[PDB]
């Protein structure tokens, strides 16, 4: 703050500035996927599909 | 309003002190041997003559 006193005044009241946190958490979850393909399908798809 | 009040960070120092008793005193002098066999067979000589 900045207030106005007289020239022969008496030094007005105290005031400082301020900061604040944010803390923004991330560490719980994930985005995942599976697909579970077979081992015999990867041979009968090289001479089956054009 | 205090300027760097809520933005102070705390840092733990490098002073870990282990405060338990774990010690193999009797195991530390038994003259360990390896044995890749199923069981330990030896002979014990009694009397009889």
């Amino acid at each position: 703050t900045a207030t106005g006193v007289a020239i022969t005044g008496s030094a007005p009241a105290a005031s400082m500035d301020a900061t604040l946190p944010a803390q923004l958490p991330i560490s719980a979850a994930s985005v995942q996927s599976t697909f579970t393909l077979n081992l015999k399908e990867i041979e009968e798809s090289k001479e089956q599909v054009t | 309003a205090k300027l760097n009040l809520a933005v102070l960070n705390n840092v733990f120092s490098e002073l870990l002190t282990q405060e338990i008793n774990r010690s193999a005193t009797f195991l530390g002098l038994l003259s360990k041997y390896p044995e890749r066999k199923s069981n330990i067979q030896w002979g014990v000589g009694m009397g009889g003559t």
